[PDB]
């Protein structure tokens, strides 16, 4: 019943370490558009502010042996071995995570940063697996919930958690630190059409091609919040998408269950959707999320009417042709349009209208990399607009 | 050779009197302090 | 088994361990010996 | 061509190292001696 | 693979087919009594599609007639012979 871990698999690194007498883990968050830097994610406290899972997702390309170096002189789904040369690729980007020839942190004097790229050259490319206690020897398969230990092929470093200013940063030292993994998602199962957790996707209605718009910036200074509604040109381009992201770390790229709660997340504004004591959603920010606030579940009929999940073989949800509703956690308030005399208002009514079903459209893969790009893309030139103003 | 640094470099145990965090090895410093400790007085700090 | 013993100690497992072991160690001459071509004397006699 | 690379790049890596030469001009003996005799040193250089 | 080409080293060669007829003898005598939906046999099925490479890359290359193949080399070699003594060419066996 144990699971061993493949080739093209998507994992998450976590880390835990001790601070004013408190434990403390964060997750390896890689940014490569703004920087070429990488740093640690707050992931340790999860009911006050939710950690982000669209950088800290790692997929692996291939497992190599130390004895198998061709320097220029894959059958499928191979295993993990301990003790194997595994390249670290990223999830939303081709930013190949190994060390180079960098020295710009001079903190500790002999401590280096890891840097990413797109160049899989030279003997720098690759990182090794070690265990970490001595009850796992060279040979034997990973399974799933160890203890690996990373360390360079050119450096001969780990990743060290050191202190530079009394905050968090990641350095490759010499200092042994635990090192584990999570099966987020598998490569054997696809999409194939159905739902995917943390994906990118967008609601539309029945018939009416209608969808949730966020305006622009130009009442950003007191209604920057406030939300309306448009169909036609907005369905067809990418305005109403989100990123819906599960409470949970472990196997939060599977299938979503029925009244599984979560939150959506803004890819363009960035800010999380929540509903307010006053009838209105307002969203919500980072800084000041709440899990109560911030909790919507797929309800699979009006109607009111196991946790763990490992087996992703139920498919119960269709995109496009399966019709969902949704529904809060707590309140159990449906979404509702009035008829203004296209904008309309969304109030959260009790009753809930029986004509106001949710169609699922998820962007295809045509246009669902693009849509990674873009968001991507305008996220750092509004962060970098901003800092720069 | 690459045995033994490997096995050297693998943990610090060069202590630092005059750097500041992990490792150490600073000559910059040491061999400054050891030339103004040594030269004009004894093996000890204080000393005629 | 070892039922009328107090302590068990399974043989076969040791066993199983140490082809595993020379397994490894046959895999790892090989594959340090894959980038030559010709097979030394003292190759033959280890391999034997 | 012999893996050495990786070991010299290393062994740059322990800058102050490289910024040895300094060192290497100080010359702190003081011979001292003289007219009166003044033999034997005890701290040279 | 490796030792198919060289000549000169056919002691080695032995030792390793007796090393080879020993191991598939035990895997052999893994599978005396055991039940159709046996789990030693699902075992000994995917321990084989794990290495598929290595059991395509040996199975089949045992069907060139010769050079550690089936022994039936003699289809068309005593066809063509002028006294049958195994003295022939090699552009021969070639065309062979």
């Amino acid at each position: 019943e144990i699971q061993f871990l493949r080739t093209d698999d998507e994992v998450v690194l976590q880390c835990t370490a001790t601070i004013h007498k408190e434990q403390q883990k964060l997750c390896l968050a890689a940014e490569g558009f703004g920087n070429r830097l990488c740093f640690l994610e707050s992931t340790s406290n999860s009911k006050n502010v939710p950690p982000d899972l669209s950088i800290c997702t790692f997929v692996l390309e291939q497992s190599l042996s130390v004895r198998a170096l061709q320097e220029m002189l894959g059958g499928g789904h191979r295993t993990l071995l301990y003790g194997h040369a595994i390249l670290l690729r990223h999830s939303y980007s081709g930013m190949y995570l190994c060390c180079l020839s960098t020295s710009r942190s001079s903190t500790d004097k002999l401590a280096f940063d890891v840097g990413l790229q797109e160049d899989t050259t030279g003997e720098a490319c690759w990182w090794t697996i070690h265990p970490a206690s001595k009850q796992r020897s060279e040979g034997e398969k990973v399974r799933v919930g160890d203890d690996l230990i990373l360390v360079s092929v050119s450096s001969e470093r780990y990743l060290h958690l050191s202190y530079g200013n009394s905050s968090w940063h990641v350095d490759a030292a010499f200092q042994q630190t635990l090192w584990s993994v999570a099966p987020i998602s598998s490569g054997s199962e696809a999409a194939q059409g159905y739902l995917i957790g943390g994906d990118v996707l967008r609601l539309l209605h029945g018939h009416m091609d209608e969808c949730l718009t966020v305006p622009s910036g130009e009442h950003g200074e007191e209604q920057r919040r406030t939300v309306h509604y448009e169909g036609g040109a907005v369905s067809v381009h990418a305005r109403s998408l989100w990123r819906l992201e599960t409470l949970r770390v472990a196997w939060s790229g599977s299938h979503i269950r029925w009244g599984q709660p979560f939150r959506l997340r803004h890819v363009t504004t960035g800010k999380y959707l929540s509903l307010m004591e006053d009838k209105n959603l307002l969203l919500m920010d980072k800084e000041k999320a709440d899990v109560k606030s911030t909790a919507f579940a797929f309800r699979s009929s009006k109607e009111k009417l196991r946790k763990e999940v490992d087996g992703m073989g139920t498919s119960e949800i269709k995109y496009g042709d399966s019709i969902c509703y949704i529904q809060h956690v707590d309140t159990g308030l449906w979404l509702t349009y009035q008829a203004v005399d296209i904008q309309r208002k969304a109030i959260m009514h009790h009753e809930g209208h029986m004509d106001d079903g949710l169609n699922l459209s998820r962007s295809q893969h045509e246009e669902s990399r693009t849509a990674r790009v873009i968001r991507s893309t305008v996220f750092l030139f509004n962060r970098f607009i901003r800092g720069l103003d | 050779a690459n045995v033994v640094v490997r096995l050297l470099i693998r943990r610090p145990e060069c202590f630092g009197p005059a750097l500041r965090g992990e490792g150490g090895n600073g000559l910059l410093a040491a061999m400054e302090e050891a030339i103004k400790i040594a030269e004009d007085p004894s093996r000890d700090g204080p000393s005629p | 088994t070892q039922t009328g013993n107090n302590t068990t100690v399974n043989i076969i497992i040791s066993t199983v361990d140490y082809l595993l072991r020379v397994q490894e160690s046959i895999s790892d001459f090989y594959w340090y010996y894959s980038g030559k071509d010709i097979i030394d004397e003292q190759g033959q006699r280890n391999f034997s | 061509k012999g893996e050495a690379i990786r070991i010299r790049s290393i062994l740059r890596s322990l800058g102050d190292l490289v910024g040895v030469i300094s060192i290497a001009f100080q010359m702190p003996t003081i011979a001292k001696d003289g007219k009166v005799v003044e033999p034997d040193m005890s701290a040279g250089f | 693979m490796k030792l198919s080409q060289d000549s000169s080293q056919i002691e080695l060669l032995k030792e390793l087919m007796d090393l080879q007829k020993d191991m598939v003898v035990m895997l052999l005598s893994m599978l005396e009594g055991n039940v159709v939906n046996g789990t030693i046999g699902k075992q000994m099925v995917d321990m084989l599609v794990e290495s598929s490479n290595n059991v395509e890359m040996i199975l089949k290359f045992f069907d060139m007639f010769l050079k550690l193949k089936d022994l039936t080399s003699s289809d068309t070699f005593k066809e063509y012979d002028p006294d049958g003594k195994g003295v022939i060419s090699k552009r021969d066996f070639h065309k062979a």
